[PDB]
């Protein structure tokens, strides 16, 4: 059902491209070798800095640089919180989780920190 | 009153807010674009706000160096966590400096464990008390001594604010429990 | 200031080219055209509820006090005239509840009940507290309810805060409750929805008033009470 | 305007690479690719308008949290997206989220 | 006056339309905001009385010039609101029922309560049954207008 | 004979005209500031609910500020004396005229009154022949549409 | 009647239209700004002080310490106004 | 026009800053950052705003000192 | 010259003071603008304005 979708997506892109592709004299067939390639690839001191005196208070910078887990790319309608408790109403959205791609239309939400 | 040390119930503290000055300007889009656990919406507000668990609190730093800190449970926690995040500004490289650190509330609670009359509060102390049970349930009490606001309810239940010092806490709480006893069900 | 002049005699009156006989007319007192122009909304007002004029003469006056101390010019002047308003209405002891001047205005609750309370401490003086008997008259009245329901609703309502059997409750609300126990202990019986609609309260705050009042509404009623529906009748909701 | 993030997914990421190589050929220009991947902007957006009618619904441990031009980034733990008919469980996911 | 002068005149010719002066130095989309309101049949009350407290009553001609009141009824009119936006919105049509002013009646006319009573009920409400009406009552004072 | 009907005919029509034009200012007003409209708060009963109390009891007539030259005094008191002053005062009627030394033929008992107007009822006084009385069996159209 | 609103039906409304974003400006992107400025002034010599403060979304007196020092100032009739950034 | 004030207010800051020394076009769109304004407008520029400039400065070959020729 | 006023005693009519003899009242507007054109010569006299 969804690898269809992006088969929809291919055939909206491609179809909406060639145009452009026209506009530039570019060949067909480049056109198509873009879609095969691409199919292929889809699959004092206290009163100045007793500051010192909280070192390492810090957390790992291991979860953003690296992005070792998987990540969602959605849109949001509106995001709400009370204290340590976080809503979230979310729409639109396309995820990936452990080797497979998802989608909705909308997302509500809900976590604590 | 020794008499009445059973007053000496020792109100709760649950909330502090003071504030404190980096001594630098900052950009706070840097600073969000930067920090972790942290929010800021230039087109909503101008403060960057930032959340820590520990002492669980919450500070917001604007950019002309000025920042407020609140959630603290006491003043040293609260001295505590106003150093974590100038801490957190040092460790973002920018001249982050421990300078005028103040307390500018303190909010205190407690519970008496008793039923009271607020119709008879609110008569015999009219010039000072306010009540509107159609528009706020609690009532309205400001003392002209340590100047701090009262809310009461019919539960017993009473919070304080407008505090600069625990002591006037309890003082304000001391001097009127007496007159709530007097009103008691 | 000064009188006026007027348009009229046919004319010679120059605007000798342009289309403007003699001279237009001027303004006198500027400054306090917006204290008459808080008189003009006060009357607006008053009217659209039908006050009395005792009542506008004293709204007018407590008006012209708080903008002469000028403690709270900043405000909404459309706000100081409507808590001016409410205030004068409690004075004369038949208040309007905040939802009904809220009504007539083009003002918030939040902002009538904030500059209420700071013209108290503008003019530093206090008011009696409302009670239930102030408003089950109108409220009864507007039902078009029997004069003998609305006696029995007023004992309902007395004996109701007598008992405190409503310490974590409104007047108002418990009032609203007293009416809805009345109405449906006689063949009049207006619906909530109804007692909702005059009152102004959410009709879920009647049913949790009466869902407290309910068990001991045999001894609420007064012993002389032309009974309909007896109470071992009475409907639950 | 469309946004420019979805070219940041795999399938974004796949066609940006498939330019490339035609523009290592050399058959083709860096502002055509552009304007490709602007029309792959509205067409997916347009796909996601009119097809996409889905939903999911999700709890879990929030780990970090970002919000600056109007763009929400966040970083969740022992996260659970649950649905009518499956359910994915996944330890930690990041959420970019714009309006 | 009443039955017929009062309707025709509500009716005869006053629609009015407003349209905002919105998309000002910048606009191309579909928006100046545009209303129109109309009027319809017209309501008459029985000549009520509102006391202090709030509460309207029936009000008694003799009363009336005792207390020096206006004996007047309430004028109600039927008002609609009519948005037919410049393109979207077309059908937002709302009615009302509507409190304008108060009009003075005439004494015993067909809408001055006295008109349907019997001579018993009349002499009931302290009033006299040869007394011939059709003087208006304003502020307490008889008032009869010359032809 | 203008009679109660058309002399409050005028009124009304100018008076709600005018408060056509007061809700008019109340909805641009509205518009203006960035929208906040009550139907219910624009209307000035005020306009209608006084002015008509206003007109019928000092015996004015219209617009105060410029219009009372001639139509000046049409309400008045009702004279209660007997029971006849009151019959005969209702059953009155004026024509208007100059004032203070007119002589000319509109004093003078023209025949067509016969059976219209009281052969010998008049004021005794400086308006001698100019406020008249309506005979006893007499009577006055309401009018109404020709279509 | 009154069939109480305690916060007025429209009121409500236009509180909501508030209540997405706004109430804060840009100031603050100045050069950005400045480029809003020149793109609109391509388009006509001089504009009206309204048009400038819809076309910028910027506070009042800042724009005008930039129409200071840019540009002047040409006033016609009632207090009618335009600016311009001295054509040459 | 605007990109020409650009020009004006950047060169109205040079003098201010005490110095009029003439510079190249080129450098002048640089220093301006308006480098990408294109051929066309570069030509406007060069055939009306730097040649029809009723107060522009030629000298050592490039073009100076706009905002003022009143007085020096 | 302006008559005493013993030629304008108001009338007061209860009240107090309520009773500035209505010839005064255009008194006070003599004054008022008189006072207006002094200034405006001690100010920006115009010109069509002073006429």
């Amino acid at each position: 059902t969804v690898p269809k979708l992006y088969r929809s997506v291919i055939e909206d892109v491609i179809n909406d491209v060639r145009d452009i592709f026209l506009d530039d004299g570019v060949d067909e067939q480049v056109l198509m070798e873009l879609k095969t390639l691409w199919e292929n690839k889809l699959m004092g001191q206290v009163e100045e800095e007793p500051l010192n005196s909280e070192d390492d208070v810090s957390d790992e910078e291991g979860q953003e640089l690296f992005d070792t887990e998987n990540v969602v790319v959605c849109q949001y309608d509106k995001i709400h919180r009370s204290k340590n408790k976080w809503k979230f109403h979310l729409k639109d959205g396309i995820m990936n989780l452990n080797g497979r791609d998802y989608i909705f239309s909308k997302a509500i939400g809900d976590a604590e920190w | 009153t020794p008499a009445s040390e059973s007053s000496g119930i020792v109100p709760q503290l649950q909330n502090i807010v003071s504030t404190v000055n980096l001594g630098c300007k900052l950009d706070l889009k840097t600073i969000a674009l930067r920090a972790r656990n942290a929010e800021y919406n230039p087109k909503r507000f101008a403060a960057v706000i930032m959340r820590i668990r520990e002492p669980r609190t919450t500070a917001l730093i604007f950019s002309s160096g000025k920042m407020v800190c609140t959630g603290a449970k006491s003043e040293e926690q609260s001295r505590l966590a106003a150093r974590k995040y100038a801490r957190v500004v040092q460790k973002l490289g920018f001249p982050a400096k421990f300078l005028d650190f103040k307390i500018q509330n303190m909010v205190g609670s407690c519970d008496v464990k008793f039923p009271i009359r607020l119709e008879g509060l609110v008569l015999t102390h009219q010039q000072f008390s306010s009540y509107e049970p159609e528009l706020f349930p609690g009532l309205i009490y400001r003392m002209i001594k340590p100047r701090i606001v009262l809310l009461i309810f019919v539960s017993g239940k009473v919070v304080l604010t407008g505090a600069k010092v625990r002591a006037e806490i309890y003082e304000a709480f001391e001097n009127i429990y007496p007159i709530l006893k007097g009103f008691r069900k | 200031l000064s009188t006026m002049i007027g348009k009229g005699t046919g004319a010679a009156s120059f605007d000798e080219f342009g289309n403007s006989k003699y001279q237009n007319r001027r303004t006198m007192s500027s400054s306090d055209r917006a204290m008459m122009n808080a008189f003009k909304e006060i009357t607006t007002m008053a009217d659209r509820i039908n006050l009395p004029r005792n009542i506008v003469d004293r709204t007018n006056n407590l008006f012209k006090q708080v903008y002469e101390q000028k403690s709270l010019k900043g405000r909404a002047n459309d706000a100081i005239a409507s808590a001016c308003l409410y205030i004068a209405c409690r004075q004369e002891g038949v208040p309007r509840t905040f939802k009904e001047i809220c009504a007539v205005s083009r003002i918030s609750k939040k902002e009538i009940g904030r500059c209420f309370k700071l013209i108290l401490k503008a003019l530093e003086t206090s008011v009696d507290l409302i009670t239930t008997g102030d408003f089950m008259s109108r409220f009864c009245s507007n039902l078009c309810l029997p004069k003998q329901v609305q006696m029995a609703a007023t004992h309902i309502a007395r004996k109701a805060v007598e008992l405190d059997l409503v310490p974590g409750r409104s007047p108002i609300s418990v009032a609203a409750a007293a009416i809805y126990m009345a109405s449906q202990a006689s063949a009049e019986k207006r619906t909530q929805k109804e007692i909702g609609d005059i009152a102004g309260v959410a009709d879920v705050t009647i049913r949790q008033s009466y869902r407290l009042i309910y068990p001991r509404a045999p001894d609420l009623f007064p012993t002389d009470f032309k009974f309909d529906t007896p109470v071992d009748k009475l409907p639950q909701l | 305007m469309a946004y420019q993030l979805y070219r940041n997914t795999t399938l974004g990421n796949s066609l940006q690479e498939s330019l490339d190589e035609l523009i290592q050929s050399q058959q083709i220009t860096p502002q055509l690719a552009l304007q490709v991947l602007l029309q792959f902007d509205k067409a997916i957006n347009a796909a996601l308008a009119q097809r996409v009618r889905n939903r999911v619904n999700f709890r879990g441990s929030l780990n970090t949290y970002r919000f600056c031009d109007n763009v929400w980034t966040f970083v969740l733990n022992d996260v659970e997206f649950r649905e009518v008919t499956e359910l994915i469980k996944v330890d930690k996911v990041k959420i970019v989220a714009c309006d | 006056f009443i039955q017929m002068s009062v309707q025709r005149i509500v009716e005869d010719a006053p629609p009015i339309d407003l349209q905002a002066e919105a998309q000002h130095a910048s606009g191309e989309v579909e928006e100046p905001p545009r209303y129109l309101l109309k009027f319809e049949q017209i309501y008459l009350s029985k000549p009520t009385h509102w006391e202090r407290d709030g509460a309207p009553s029936p009000m008694m001609p003799n009363e009336a010039r005792l207390r020096n009141l206006t004996y007047s009824a309430p004028l109600y009119v039927d008002i609609t609101k009519t948005v037919i936006k410049e393109g979207e919105e077309q059908l937002q049509t709302q009615h009302q029922k509507t409190f304008i002013g108060k009009i003075p009646i005439m004494l015993r006319s067909t809408y001055c309560l006295l008109n349907g009573l019997t001579d018993r009920d009349l002499c009931e409400l302290n009033e006299c049954p040869l007394d011939p009406g059709g003087y208006f009552i304003i502020n307490g004072s008889e008032k009869v207008l010359i032809a | 004979l203008d009679l109660a009907g058309p002399l409050l005919a005028f009124l009304f029509r100018g008076m709600f005209k005018n408060l056509l034009k007061e809700v008019r200012i109340y909805a641009q007003k509205f518009i203006d500031r960035g929208k906040d409209f009550n139907l219910e708060l624009a209307i000035k009963t005020r306009i209608i609910s006084d002015g008509l109390k206003y007109s019928l009891a000092t015996g004015n007539w219209g617009d105060q500020k410029k219009a009372h030259q001639a139509r000046a005094g049409v309400s008045q008191v009702l004279n209660r004396l007997t029971f006849a002053s009151t019959l005969s005062h209702l059953r009155r009627l004026n024509s208007p005229i100059g004032r203070d030394g007119k002589l000319a033929k509109p004093r003078q008992l023209h025949n067509t009154l016969w059976g219209m107007v009281c052969p010998a009822e008049t004021p005794e006084g400086h308006a001698v022949g100019l406020v008249k009385n309506l005979a006893l069996m007499a009577y006055i159209s309401v009018g109404s549409q020709p279509s | 009647t009154n069939y109480k609103p305690v916060a007025n039906h429209q009121y409500n409304i236009e509180y909501e239209r508030k209540k997405k974003e706004d109430g804060k400006r840009a100031r603050a992107d100045k050069q950005h700004v400045l480029d809003m400025l020149f793109s609109a002034f391509e388009k006509h010599q001089y504009y009206n002080l309204k048009d400038l403060v819809d076309i910028t979304k910027q506070p009042v007196v800042y724009l005008k310490e930039i129409l200071k020092e840019i540009g002047v100032q040409n006033v016609k009739g009632i207090h009618k106004n335009t600016w311009e950034l001295k054509p040459e | 026009f605007g990109v020409l004030a650009k020009i004006v207010n950047y060169m109205k800051t040079r003098h201010q800053r005490g110095d009029t020394h003439p510079l190249t076009l080129d450098e002048i769109l640089d220093e301006t950052q308006h480098l990408d304004i294109g051929l066309k407008q570069k030509q406007w520029l060069m055939t009306e705003a730097l040649v029809n400039n009723p107060k522009i400065e030629v000298i050592d070959g490039k073009y100076a000192f706009k905002p003022k020729y009143n007085v020096r | 010259p302006v008559p005493p006023l013993s030629v304008r005693p108001a009338v007061v009519m209860q009240g107090s003071a309520r009773n500035q003899d209505d010839l005064t009242h255009k008194l006070a507007d003599i004054v008022k603008i008189n006072n207006q054109l002094r200034r405006n010569e001690q100010n920006g006299a115009a010109a069509h304005v002073i006429a």
